[PDB]
């Protein structure tokens, strides 16, 4: 199945980002936010037999934590939080999260909540098991710069490394 | 105790031997002198690779909260393939 | 507690780290060891300015916020030739290419 090799590769860049936290459970995910900056955010499984992920953030109020959902081949955030419409899908997890990290990069969504009621991610930095490896910490660099890594002066092998893992967090 | 690392424009890296391990590469010279010679790395670049030592070695745990570690731009495609090279 | 470091001279670049509470004499032990010449035949800088063996690193302005792993402060290294101490001079590292435009 498309889908079924979809699945797969979703959980193999899950396994490349350095911030995902396997089997952690919701307290001591909140242990280890307590100290961190707002917005600093990490991955892990959920402990909800419904759901496969779940995203640990800290907001200014303490740490906090919001389920994605897999329906059908795609990821959204938990939709109990918002009309369906309003949560984006996405092939990928490690996508979902890049997209809601660069809504705030960009300032298009800040600390403060919106009050119509749509979504409310404020996203900075992840937390990260233990230091990457110094070459996918180039290719976040090189992502932050391009996205057109294929015009780019390396060769194929590494711009087969890069194309694994196109993401900038 | 510390071995020399020293790129292609002359430069000499002293660096803990513990730490130059975190390259497989450095691993498979060093268990198999002291000094390694990059003949094709230029001092830019391999300064960084060693802080990248410093960094991996420091935040191997997560005890402590593991900060970025910066990287400009204009070195990234070197340092990327000095680092697929070193493997690290 | 730990700062990191870079002791360079000419084209000698050392990594090694040390508590902020270490004086500057330690440092120089350290020196000793890797590159062989005693402390009294040594002079250590931060930028142009001498540091006093008895001082702390944290007297000399190297915090751990300043001089992290990843972006270690530097320390420049004079050796004493015969009578006369060397001038401070520290080799600049090549400098990097220019961006490809894609990545401008
Ligand atoms: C930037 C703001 C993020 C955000 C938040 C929400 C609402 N979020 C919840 O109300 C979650 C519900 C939940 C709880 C545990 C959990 O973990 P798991 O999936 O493993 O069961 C998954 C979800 N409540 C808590 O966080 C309360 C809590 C905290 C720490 C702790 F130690 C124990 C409990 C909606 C939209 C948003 F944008």
């Amino acid at each position: 199945s498309m889908q079924a090799a979809r699945l797969a590769k979703a959980l193999r860049e899950l396994g490349q980002t350095g911030w995902y936290w396997g089997s952690m459970t919701v307290n001591e995910a909140k242990e280890k936010l307590k100290e961190a900056p707002e917005g600093t955010f990490l991955i892990r499984d959920s402990s909800h037999s419904d759901y496969l992920l779940t995203i640990s953030v800290k907001t200014s109020a303490g740490p906090t934590n919001l389920r994605i959902e897999y329906q059908d081949g795609k990821f959204r955030l938990d939709s109990i939080i918002c009309v369906k419409s309003k949560l984006k899908q996405f092939d990928s997890v490690v996508h979902l999260i890049d997209y809601y990290v660069q809504m705030c990069k960009d300032k298009r969504t800040g600390p403060e909540a919106p009050r119509n009621g749509t979504v409310h991610l404020y996203l900075t930095k992840p937390l990260y098991t233990s230091a990457p490896s110094l070459q996918h910490l180039c290719r976040l660099t090189i992502n932050k710069c391009t996205g057109a890594i294929w015009g780019l002066p390396l060769p194929t092998r590494l711009k087969d490394y890069l194309e694994e893992y196109k993401f900038q967090v | 105790m510390y071995v020399k690392l020293i790129s292609s424009d002359g430069h000499e890296f002293i660096v803990k031997r513990e730490h130059a391990l975190t390259s497989g590469t450095i691993k498979a010279m060093l268990s198999g002198t002291n000094e390694v010679n990059f003949r094709e790395i230029p001092s830019h670049v391999l300064s960084k690779v060693c802080m990248y030592f410093t960094y991996k070695v420091r935040y191997t745990n997560s005890s402590t909260e593991i900060p970025e570690f910066p990287i400009a731009p204009e070195i990234a495609l070197e340092l990327l393939m000095a680092a697929n090279f070193l493997d690290c | 507690m730990d700062v990191f470091l870079m002791i360079r001279r000419h084209k000698t670049t050392i990594f090694t780290d040390a508590k902020e509470s270490s004086t500057v004499f330690e440092l120089k032990r350290i020196v000793e060891g890797i590159l062989k010449r005693p402390p009294d035949e040594q002079r250590l800088y931060k930028d142009d300015q001498l540091l006093d063996d008895g001082k702390t690193l944290g007297e000399c302005g190297f915090t751990s916020q300043t001089a992290r792993p990843q972006a270690p402060a530097t320390v420049g290294l004079a050796f004493r030739a015969d009578d006369t101490f060397e001038a401070l001079c520290i080799e600049p590292f090549s400098s990097p290419p220019e961006l490809p435009d894609v990545m401008k």
